[PDB]
């Protein structure tokens, strides 16, 4: 079929929300009518084009689909199913392809709505972006301000365990049950003894979640972060940046799978921030996927001084 | 044991 974009007209354009914090899950859509002009056939297609600050998959991953993330079917105003939908995850493109619906009508009139999440990876600091979205070869113009929970957290010493998490990958189609989860390491950067991270696959309750951490289960890479204020709000971080020098290595015998559901790894002494990233597995009971992570150490002069923290995770499965 | 974090996406 044919791009015909040149006769898609889309109009009254919305955004249902500008400011949110992805970090609790703040989330948008978009919604729009769009009147066909010309003569189409089945099989013709129009796009739509997110810019750099947007996704149209948010934290669900579909890298286990062939990068592809399915779209509920586009309706005519009469109720009647106009177009099939997909999502590119690399172009960042949605993809209409009208069925046989046109091949009898003029005056093809629907409409659409469809979720918008941040893009971690192109807007990984809080701030305002543009956010202009392309319908049909038209621009719609936004600003979008993303005011992420601050990835830097813990107890308020100076010597204080501190450390967070986040998913952001959820394979929720292949049946693979995937996910990617970046954990920060002393985002403080303070200095601490003895220290030891605990990566849960649950929270409280074991049975409450469908996570799954085990050494078949999970696979652990770490990194020494360089420059700690170039690190993401967003929890985006590329295992391949120059700003992180990998040491997964150095941990082969530092990790440590001694409880059920729990990712032992022993940090030691340490100075620095680290990067954890995450790849595990959910199971199929159809629980929320809940994690922990904790961090506690001591005062590396004096070892004393103990403290503790946690930090919660949960998407849906 | 208990600050919190969470994330969204879409299952089209």
């Amino acid at each position: 079929g044919t791009n015909v974009n040149d006769k898609v007209t889309a109009s009254n354009f919305k955004l249902e929300k500008t400011t949110f914090d992805p970090n609790q899950s703040g989330n948008t859509f978009m919604a729009a009518n769009f009147t066909v002009t010309d003569k189409v056939k089945s099989g013709d297609y129009f796009t739509a084009k997110l810019p750099d600050s947007l996704t149209g998959n948010g934290d669900v991953d579909y890298s286990n689909s062939n990068n592809t993330m399915p779209i509920a079917d586009i309706k005519s105003t009469n109720g009647d199913v106009v177009a099939k939908a997909t999502y590119d995850i690399l172009t960042k493109t949605y993809t209409f392809v009208f069925t046989d619906y046109v091949n009898n009508k003029e005056n093809i009139n629907g409409q659409f709505s469809l979720p918008l999440f941040t893009d971690r990876a192109k807007a990984p600091k809080s701030g305002t972006y543009d956010a202009n979205i392309n319908i049909a070869d038209e621009m719609f113009n936004n600003k979008i301000t993303y005011n992420y929970s601050s990835p830097i957290a813990g107890i308020d010493k100076p010597n204080g365990a501190n450390i967070s998490s986040q998913i952001i990958g959820v394979d929720t189609a292949s049946g693979q049950n995937t996910y990617k989860q970046t954990v920060f390491v002393n985002p403080k950067q303070r200095v601490l003894g003895n220290t030891w991270v605990y990566i849960k696959g649950y929270q409280d309750k074991i049975e409450e979640s469908s996570g799954k951490v085990s050494a078949t289960d999970t696979k652990l890479r770490i990194f020494e972060v360089n420059d700690t204020s170039k690190l993401s709000e967003s929890y985006y971080a590329d295992p391949n940046d120059s700003n992180l020098k990998e040491v997964t290595d150095q941990f082969k015998n530092r990790i440590y799978y001694e409880h059920p559901n729990v990712a032992s790894i022993k940090f030691g002494d340490i100075t620095k921030t680290y990067v954890v990233l995450v790849e595990g597995h959910y199971d199929n009971t159809g629980k929320n996927l809940k994690t922990q992570v904790i961090q506690e150490n001591v005062d590396p002069v004096t070892n004393r001084d103990y403290s503790i923290f946690g930090w919660n995770n949960e998407n849906v499965v | 044991w208990n600050s919190g974090s969470s994330g969204t996406g879409s299952t089209g």
